[PDB]
């Protein structure tokens, strides 16, 4: 629209105006001080992304650590002579070994 | 119980921080190849002694 | 006594499903707040280095 | 007779479920103090001494 | 934002005006001793952890 | 039904949001003092079967 073109002129004059009273030599070492600070943020969060990487593997070593467990339920069940929990152990354990391959892939891509 | 499991990976994911610190670290980590044939150097001339 | 063994077979197997459920509610749950933080990040460090540096 | 061991059972592991809660409590409630003051001192530490040794 | 850029040049160029009136002889020995008081904060805190590791 | 489903979404997040306000560390523990109270009421009703058997 017109008065968005004359707007976005006069605003421009007005941010020109300001522009001119910082020193160029003051003003330039202060806009390579705040790009520092950019960097400041960035390393931020940068390492929380480390952390959760970190937290899907201890995800993955829980999981894997419970199909170990459930298949020693299975082992005692098959010595107790009780096949039908044995089953319902090893389902436990597919389970678990399916979701750690989805928490391997996460990892990767993490 | 379930709540204070939630809690306690707080401190699992304070470890991480330490590791993304650590991260620096292995930038740096050209020093230590230096350091440690350093060490090697030294006690190869002790034992040679 | 054969429809009792049904129903308690039933009975663990929709526990077993609401388990799964919760399992996957929260790894999803995670998904989503990293690839909020990720998108803030990235996006935010790029686009305000490159514009301060390049006026400066 | 037989309800009543039973019972005595039933309490005596209940108590021992909530006696093995306690102790879980007092240790995780440890390495939770213990993980804020390491990030602190770590963190604080490190980036006050490059910093100022850096512009210095 | 255009206006965060402006103010962090004129809060710099105050911060510079500022840094000038230090003498660097005299406030670079201060920065070893404030540096020197940081190990003094680490030794505290790397002691504590050696506590809770007995406990 | 429908409004049965929406209904207890809505009074779920209220109770998250309340949820939230509770101090994990404190709370925890009011939660192991409640446990402790349970195990009193159970004693109690165990006590008074042991009498109705003498009886």
């Amino acid at each position: 629209g017109l008065f968005d073109r004359l707007g976005r002129v006069v605003r421009a004059n007005l941010n020109d105006l300001v522009s001119k009273a910082e020193d160029p030599e003051k003003v330039l070492e202060q806009a390579v001080i705040d790009m520092q600070e950019d960097l400041v943020q960035l390393r931020q969060a940068v390492a929380r992304t480390i952390a959760e990487e970190k937290r899907t593997e201890q995800r993955l070593n829980q999981d894997t650590q419970e199909a170990k467990k459930w298949e020693d339920r299975a082992k005692l069940a098959l010595t107790n002579g009780e096949e039908n929990l044995a089953r319902e152990a090893l389902a436990r354990k597919k389970s678990l070994t399916d979701t750690a391959a989805a928490y391997q892939t996460q990892l990767a891509q993490q | 119980f379930e709540r204070m499991e939630n809690k306690v990976l707080d401190m699992e994911a304070t470890s991480q921080a330490a590791g993304e610190l650590a991260g620096f670290g292995i930038e740096n980590q050209f020093a230590q190849l230096e350091a440690s044939s350093g060490v090697e150097d030294e006690l190869a001339a002790l034992k040679a002694s | 006594r054969t429809m009792s063994e049904n129903l308690r077979r039933n009975l663990a197997a929709l526990e077993a499903k609401i388990s799964e459920a919760k399992t996957k509610k929260n790894m999803l749950q995670a998904r989503a707040k990293a690839a909020k933080a990720n998108a803030e990040l990235q996006q935010t460090l790029a686009a305000a280095a490159a514009a301060a540096a390049a006026a400066a």
